[PDB]
DNA sequence: TTAGAGAATTGGAGAGTGTGTTTTTTTTTTTTTTTTT
DNA sequence: CACACACTCTCCAATTCTCTAA
């Protein structure tokens, strides 16, 4: 598991940053460190417990990303150019570049 | 059935065979039916000798031994047997009659491989007979376990009873009876709860941790559980050294029950004790012989008497004699007055050593503390005001708020060795100035509100701010401390390593030849694994001097003090002043072992206090 | 809510949830012996949007400057966030009393532990209490956009 | 399972000898049956409880044995398991109690209607062409009173030395009263109503919990096989009023190394509210072993906990006449101030004015007429003693050290609040010695002011918004920086009270440690002796005994002087060259707080020789008190 | 057409099975940050 | 562990249904 939280320069000030629960499973275990700006892509779910439903009141259901994919938001962010899940990779005409 | 019917009998012919273990059963027997039914009691135990036991059936021994849960039970039978064929009493009461009340064992020397601490206890041990030695903590508050119910069958007159069973009341496993009274007889007869014909045996659970003197390289300390009942409850406190006595046995399903599904934890484990033998030495007390009693009543007639003791303190150590003086006369401390209304006057010496640093001040605390029959360590980094008097805790037997005592309490009718006293923070300092005022500590914490005894006497050491004492500034500047508690101190000595030619050769040959020492036994080069007297002598002559004398002032003394305190006061000198002139005076006459202040003690006391004011 | 049968795949629908999580008491099938062991279907089950926020007497209001009284104000559908905290609102909708819904036998939860009522079905020996609430149906408050194309056509 | 055994003790015997003493036994050896008589009070409603002295009982058997007939050993059984005696005597007075003598006004009771129509319910159905538990009928608690010496019973015991042998045995138990809970409703007997065969069933309880009956046994509702609801009725139930205490051991009893230990003590019935905390007590009563009921009772184990069933109480510790056997003695107000700690020699002015704190001024409308006084200067002066002296001596008085303020706390002990009243609500109409004084918060300080001000205090935390009244005169007293006093300077540059706190106060009072030879021996001769002699020295004069001292001051307050013109014309005269030399060397100026301590002064003085107003033969001894206290920051 | 004897279905007694329950929670040390010292 | 509550299972008899003769 993962709690991910809101990036404090997107959480309007004197606000509380909110948070999710993700889960990585095989092979996406060990792949982001504490502190790190993250950008998950994921299967948004809900299931039922009891404890929401005890201490809320009402039929409510917890929610979990189940992560499907992970990049970390390092560059300059406000960039078209640059995709998939490592900016600072290369391909193999960029090596030979 | 068979084999205990057999070890009983077998049994029963060695206390036939060492009739000492008769006479014992004995004098027991008739010192409580004197003090109880003629007329404070004597519990129904017998120490045997394991010794004699080996020497009569070493097949019986090394069952006491190995197999205890087999071989004690029969034994015990055995001499319960034996105290009913001895007893006789016109008209017993219902509850001796109803008392479920055999006879305990106690075992004497020579454990060989069953002697172990703490750390060398381990699972191959189990359901045997072990000697383990150690220092005592977490002492849990005494509960009244049940062991009989007694019932009355109103509608029939007869008294029923219920045995009740336990996994730490019985050396056998037992189907476990599970604490519900009988409410209704056999036939449908409501049942009344008689109790005072019930039965019910008191029962602790002490901590006994290994000696930290002899943890190995980087290892802490390893602790025991050990239960304790009947007669051994409250045989001992936390802090003191111990050597238990009892059956290390198991406890529990360990996990083996499908309630749990963990499959690493391992079963619970404790020692059921049989006795208990309190310790001091490095024997928690000395018994004083016919022929020691002679040597310290001899001794005590030599007019140097206060040179040689007071040189056999810390004979290492060179110089510092004025300060030694005052560590013999506050381990032979002065008598303490319970005066009325309220007036309670403290017999107890403070001794404050401040100064240079390298002057022996730790290495003299170390001797205070090896040397006294009570003293407890502490430094000022290493110590809070929490643990200076009680901390709160749960006792986890019993679920209940508790109160731990502290190193001031710990200490009581002893001496506290306090190290670093200046590096102490101003909020742990405001727990010492409670002890040495009122010799006592209040609390008022978790809804505990209480007031501890804590009757000890601070020596205590300290630099000044300055790494070393600048004379051209005043003791205020140079002693960090509130002239308040400095006034609760008695000797106040400042201490300086000034260089000078003969004295530091004097002391340098000194410390020359104290690395010197070989050991006797040890080869050269291997690793450590006119008149003075012995330490251990010392240890007896001090014993000696508080269990028989207790000096009374006396008027030869008070010409003395009253010329000596207006002396020092009309030339910081306080009202306090005056009654250390007397605890010192008090303190030598008994240094003398004489029921009387005279004017020699009132003399040598104001030199003394004279020296710690003025550094004559 | 909608379920699913364990016991025979039959299916059951529009199933109306009360402050407890509530399966259906009967199969739909009469070949069905079946009272419980239901499955949810989370396609065909709709799911509406819910927050609770906390609210207390306004700091002006207090009439002597004793401790603020509170209310748990409940909002659903589009006006979850529509207020922030240290704002001040006007919220209007029905006030509720809430059941403690661990007394009231809740799916997999043991009870809890001042006195309520007893006697019901559900509840065998144990009592049901209740809190107050507020369900909100409109929230007001009372306490950049930089292009002329979208400023120009907000402004009447 | 269930064996059974030969106790030597049969009940039957023991119930017939107690039934036996009941009747016969009469103390007419102090020259009808004592327990008779009683019982006739009781019959009467003139008494709620019985003791058995068991005393008595060893008369009993004497004068049996005496007369021949060996009874049966009785005070040996009822020490040894006291518990179930508490039954055979109920038994046994219920069995003997007269009809009433004097009229109840019985239908004002709820139990005389329906045991009424309990019983005419039976005869009606019973024509047909126990009743109930007696527990609920007894109107008395019936308690045991130990042996005196003349035996396990009459030695008092340390709560260590209650062993688990003791348990069902009655004892004897010495400590203080550590906490004390409010008295609660314990049920004994449940009354139950059916609905609908319209039957009273009642439960009985022996437990520290127990389970209702809800469905209807009555014959009438079985017998016509309905269905019958049971609803609890309170105004039919029989309670006690039960109330736990925690009892502690005495500091003279803990051995060298622990720490002292406590037991919980039931008191139950009539016996409520004997016990108060701080008490010292002997309580005797019948150890007992609580059982843990329903799981617990379980997991819990063998290891039963344990308590204490109070039965009696033994606390440890003419006035109209006395006051005059004070006056015609004469010379009452030096007399007086010289009986204030006797032990502390010399230092007259200072116990001349802290005797006009116990009396105080007058209050006028509001006007204060409380005395502030603060004595000030070196350590080992014994501040301290004499403050407590004043503690145990003044009505009302409360020790108190800066080592305060009334305030909510939460959660203390049991898991509730509570606004507690501080040291300054503890004094209210008396004194507060407040020792230490500077070593203070600013939070308590800043509240001193408040008192002085408003004669209240005031709260500001949980809503709670209240002022609490708190007129109190204060006793002060505050300890040098540095160790000793340096008479080079100011009492404003040795102690940490700024002037805007430190001029409030009537007197301030310095008082010092001077040596000097003579002094220092007539001090060290006093000291050298109370540790040859453990009694304090001959004073030299009688000194009053402090509860005079109280019943003269408590009579003497209340006499509240008027002024008398020549006063008012003389102390102007004063005051205004009192200002004039203060224009004329530290803060001591002439306030109109001290033209108003003069007055408060001279009032105080006036209250001692008892008068509805004085000549100024009084009002140059206030002034005399005041100038002495000037000299003496001076010197 | 009434009324009484024989056949089928439902109610609920009561026997049987299964589950949860003690319960606490401040105190005392160690740390890391703000600010009021 | 053991003792209350929650919940299901099973049997037995009580009531009502249905058919026959008085
Ligand atoms: N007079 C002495 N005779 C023999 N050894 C001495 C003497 N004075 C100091 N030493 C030795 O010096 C070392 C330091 O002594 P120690 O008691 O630790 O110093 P201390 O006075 O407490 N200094 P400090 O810890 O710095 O305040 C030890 O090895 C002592 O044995
Ligand atoms: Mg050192
Ligand atoms: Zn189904
Ligand atoms: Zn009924």
């Amino acid at each position: 598991r993962v709690t991910l939280q809101e990036a404090p320069g997107t959480v309007p000030p004197g606000r509380l940053p909110r948070h999710r629960e993700v889960i990585l499973l095989a092979d996406l275990v060990d792949v982001s460190k504490p502190g790190e700006e993250v950008e998950v892509t994921g299967i948004y779910k809900n299931n039922y417990d009891g404890n929401l439903n005890a201490k809320n009141g009402f039929p409510v259901f917890a929610t979990i990303i189940e992560a499907n994919s992970i990049k970390r938001r390092e560059g300059n962010t406000a960039n078209e150019g640059e995709e998939g899940l490592d900016v600072f990779s290369w391909t193999e005409e960029e090596e030979r570049e | 059935d068979a084999v205990f019917g057999d070890r009983v009998r077998r049994f029963q012919e060695f206390l036939d065979t060492f009739t000492s273990y008769r006479d014992s059963v004995r004098s027991i027997q008739v010192y409580n039916s004197n003090n109880a039914a003629n007329y404070n009691i004597l519990p129904h135990r017998i120490i045997i000798s394991l010794d004699d036991l080996r020497e009569f059936d070493r097949s019986f021994w090394s069952g006491i031994l190995v197999e205890p849960a087999y071989f004690i039970p029969p034994a015990e039978k055995a001499l319960t047997d034996l105290a009913d064929s001895m007893d006789d009493v016109p008209h017993p009461n219902a509850s001796a009659v109803s008392s479920r009340h055999p006879w305990k064992l106690s075992f004497k020397g020579s454990f060989g491989a069953h002697a172990l601490s703490p750390r060398t206890l381990t699972a191959q041990h189990l359901n045997k007979l072990v000697s383990v030695e150690g220092i005592v903590t977490k002492t849990s508050l005494v509960r009244p376990k049940l062991i009989r119910s007694v019932h009355y069958a109103a509608k029939t007159g007869r008294f029923h009873y219920r045995d009740y069973t336990d996994a730490t009341t019985t050396l056998t496993t037992r189907i476990p009876t599970p604490a519900i009274y009988p409410t209704e007889d056999t036939e449908g007869n409501k049942l009344t709860t008689e109790y005072g014909y019930s039965t019910f045996i008191d029962h602790q659970r002490i901590t006994v941790q290994e000696m930290p003197e002899m943890a190995p390289a980087g290892q802490l300390p390893r602790s025991i559980d050990v239960i304790l009942d009947d007669d051994l409850v409250d045989k001992t406190k936390p802090g003191d050294r111990v050597n238990v006595v009892g059956v290390f046995k198991s406890l529990g399903a360990g996990g083996m029950n499908q309630s749990n599904s963990n499959t690493l934890i391992g079963f619970k484990t404790l020692i059921l004790g049989n006795t208990v033998y309190p310790l001091h030495a490095r024997a928690a007390r000395q018994m004083l012989t016919d022929f020691d009693i002679r040597n310290i009543n001899k001794l005590s007639k030599k007019k140097d008497i206060f040179d040689i003791l007071s040189q056999s303190l810390a004979p290492s150590i060179y110089g510092h004699d004025h300060i030694k003086k005052a560590i013999l006369l506050m381990l032979m401390g002065g008598v303490e007055k319970n005066l009325e209304n309220g007036s309670h006057l403290r017999g107890d010496i403070n001794i404050l050593m401040v100064g240079d640093p390298s002057t022996a001040k730790s290495q003299l605390l170390r001797f205070v503390l090896n040397t006294a029959s009570l003293a407890i360590a502490t430094t000022g980094r290493g110590s809070s005001g929490v643990g200076l008097t009680a901390a709160v805790t749960t006792d986890r037997e019993t679920g209940e708020r508790r109160l731990e005592a502290g190193a001031m309490v710990l200490a009581d009718r002893g001496v506290v060795c306090i190290d670093e006293f200046d590096k102490m923070t101003d909020v742990d300092r405001v727990a010492i100035h409670e002890v040495m005022e009122q010799q006592t500590v209040t609390i008022a914490k978790a809804g505990i509100h209480t007031t501890l005894n804590a009757r000890c006497s601070v020596i205590a050491a300290a630099n000044p701010v300055f790494g070393q004492y600048d004379v051209n500034r005043d003791p205020h500047q140079n002693i960090a401390l509130p002239d308040s508690l400095l006034s609760r101190f008695d000797l106040l000595f400042v201490v300086t390593d000034d260089i000078n030619e003969i004295r530091d050769r004097s002391i340098s040959e000194h410390v020359l030849r104290t690395h010197r020492y070989l050991p006797p036994g040890y080869l050269e080069g291997e690793p450590v694994r006119p008149k003075l007297v012995t330490i251990p002598f010392l240890r007896k002559y001090v014993q000696y001097a508080k269990e028989r004398v207790i000096p009374q002032l006396t008027q030869e003394a008070i010409n003395v003090i009253v010329k000596n305190y207006t002396d020092l006061r009309n030339d910081p000198i306080t009202a306090r002043t005056l009654e250390t002139l007397i605890r010192l005076a008090t303190a030598h006459a008994k240094v003398r072992l004489s029921k009387t202040v005279n004017k020699v003690d009132a003399k040598v006391a104001a030199n003394l206090l004279r020296f710690a004011l003025l550094g004559e | 809510a909608s379920f699913t049968c364990d016991m025979c795949r039959a299916i059951v629908d529009n199933v109306e949830q009360s402050f407890k999580y509530t399966e259906p008491t009967f199969c739909p099938n009469p070949s069905c012996e079946n009272r419980a062991f239901w499955t949810l279907n989370v396609t065909r089950s709709r799911f509406l949007d819910w927050q609770k926020v906390r609210i207390q007497e306004n700091a002006n209001e207090i009439p002597t400057g004793s401790m603020p009284r509170t209310l748990d104000v409940i909002l659903r559908g589009d006006s979850v966030e529509r207020a922030k905290p240290g704002d001040r609102c006007k919220f209007t909708g029905v006030e509720i009393v809430v059941p403690d819904v661990t007394q009231l036998g809740l799916p997999g939860v043991k009870p809890s532990s001042n006195s309520g009522v007893t006697g019901l079905r559900s509840l065998g020996v144990r009592d049901l209490t209740y809190k107050i609430s507020f369900l909100a149906c409109h929230v007001i408050s009372i306490g950049n956009e930089r292009d002329q194309e979208v400023f120009l056509n907000s402004l009447s | 399972a269930l064996p059974s055994i030969q106790l030597p003790v049969d009940y039957n015997n023991l119930f017939n000898e107690i039934t036996d003493f009941l009747v016969t036994f009469k103390q007419d050896t102090l020259s009808g049956p004592k327990y008779m008589a009683m019982l006739q009070k009781v019959a009467n409603r003139e008494l709620n409880s019985v003791i058995i002295d068991l005393d008595d009982i060893l008369q009993y058997q004497n004068e049996k044995f005496l007369q021949g007939t060996q009874a049966d050993d009785l005070v040996s059984a009822i020490q040894q398991n006291a518990n179930h005696f508490t039954e055979l005597f109920c038994r046994a007075i219920d069995n003997n109690m007269p009809l009433p003598t004097k009229e109840i006004d019985y239908k004002d009771d709820v139990l005389d209607v329906i045991l009424n129509q309990r019983r005419l319910r039976n005869e009606r159905m019973l024509s047909d062409r126990e009743l109930f538990p007696p527990n609920l009928t007894r109107r008395y608690f019936l308690y045991f009173k130990p042996l005196s010496q003349n035996a396990i019973s009459s030695k008092p015991l340390s709560v260590r030395q209650i062993k688990g042998d003791f348990l069902g045995q009655l004892i004897t138990v010495r400590g203080i009263i550590t906490r004390v809970s409010d008295v609660k409703p314990a049920v004994e007997v449940i009354a139950y109503t059916c609905d609908q065969c319209g039957y009273e069933v009642f439960q009985e309880v022996n437990s520290r919990t127990f389970t209702p009956l809800s469905e209807c046994t009555s014959e009438e509702c079985s017998q016509n096989q309905t269905k019958g609801q049971l609803f609890m009725s309170t105004r039919a139930s029989k309670f006690s009023a039960f109330q736990e205490c925690k009892i502690q051991e005495l500091s003279q009893q803990v051995p060298v190394g622990h720490i002292p230990r406590s037991l919980n003590i039931h008191v139950n019935g009539t016996l409520v509210r004997s016990l108060s905390p701080g008490d010292i007590v002997d309580v005797t009563g019948i150890f007992l072993p609580a059982p843990y009921t329903g799981f617990k009772a379980l997991k819990a184990g063998l290891l039963t906990e344990t308590y204490l069933e109070a039965q009696f109480v033994r606390q440890h510790k003419d006035v109209e006449e006395r006051v005059m056997e004070l006056i015609t003695s004469g010379d009452v107000y030096n007399r007086l101030a010289k009986s204030i700690a006797p032990e502390i020699y010399g230092n007259l002015d200072v116990k001349k004015a802290l005797l006009l704190l116990l009396v105080g001024g007058v209050d006028k409308r509001k006007i204060r007429g409380d005395i502030n006084v603060c004595l000030m200067g070196d350590p080992g002066v014994a501040k301290s003693q004499l403050l407590k002296a004043i503690c145990k001596i003044s009505p009302r008085g409360v020790y108190t050290t800066g080592k305060l303020t009334a305030a909510v706390m939460k959660d203390p002990v049991t898991d509730e609040m509570i606004l507690e009243g501080g040291a300054l609500v503890l004094a209210d109409n008396g004194i507060c010695c407040i020792d230490e004084f500077d070593k203070m918060d600013e939070s308590d300080r800043t509240a001193i002011h408040e008192v002085m001000e408003q004669q209240t205090i005031s709260i500001s935390k949980a809503g709670i918004n209240t002022t609490l009244n708190a007129r109190t005169s204060i006793l002060a007293a505050a300890n040098p920086l540095y160790g000793r006093y340096n008479p080079r300077l100011s009492p404003l540059d040795n102690i940490n009270l700024p002037a805007a706190l430190l001029s409030r106060f009537d007197i301030l009072f310095l008082m010092l440690d001077i040596p000097s030879r003579d002094d220092d021996e007539k001090l060290a001769e006093h000291v050298t002796y109370v540790h040859m002699h453990n009694k304090q020295p001959d004073l030299d004069f009688t000194p009053v005994e402090p509860s005079k001292m109280r019943e003269y001051i408590a009579y003497a307050k209340t006499k509240r002087p008027v002024m008398s013109e020549a006063v008012n014309d003389y102390v102007v005269q004063a005051y205004i060259r009192l200002r004039q030399d203060s224009k004329r060397f530290s803060f001591g100026q002439a306030t109109p707080r001290t033209l108003l301590g003069i007055i408060r002064l001279s009032q105080a003085l006036a209250k001692l020789r008892l008068a509805d107003m004085v000549d100024i033969d009084d009002v140059e001894e206030a002034l005399r008190l005041v100038r002495v206290s000037k000299e003496s920051l001076y010197q």
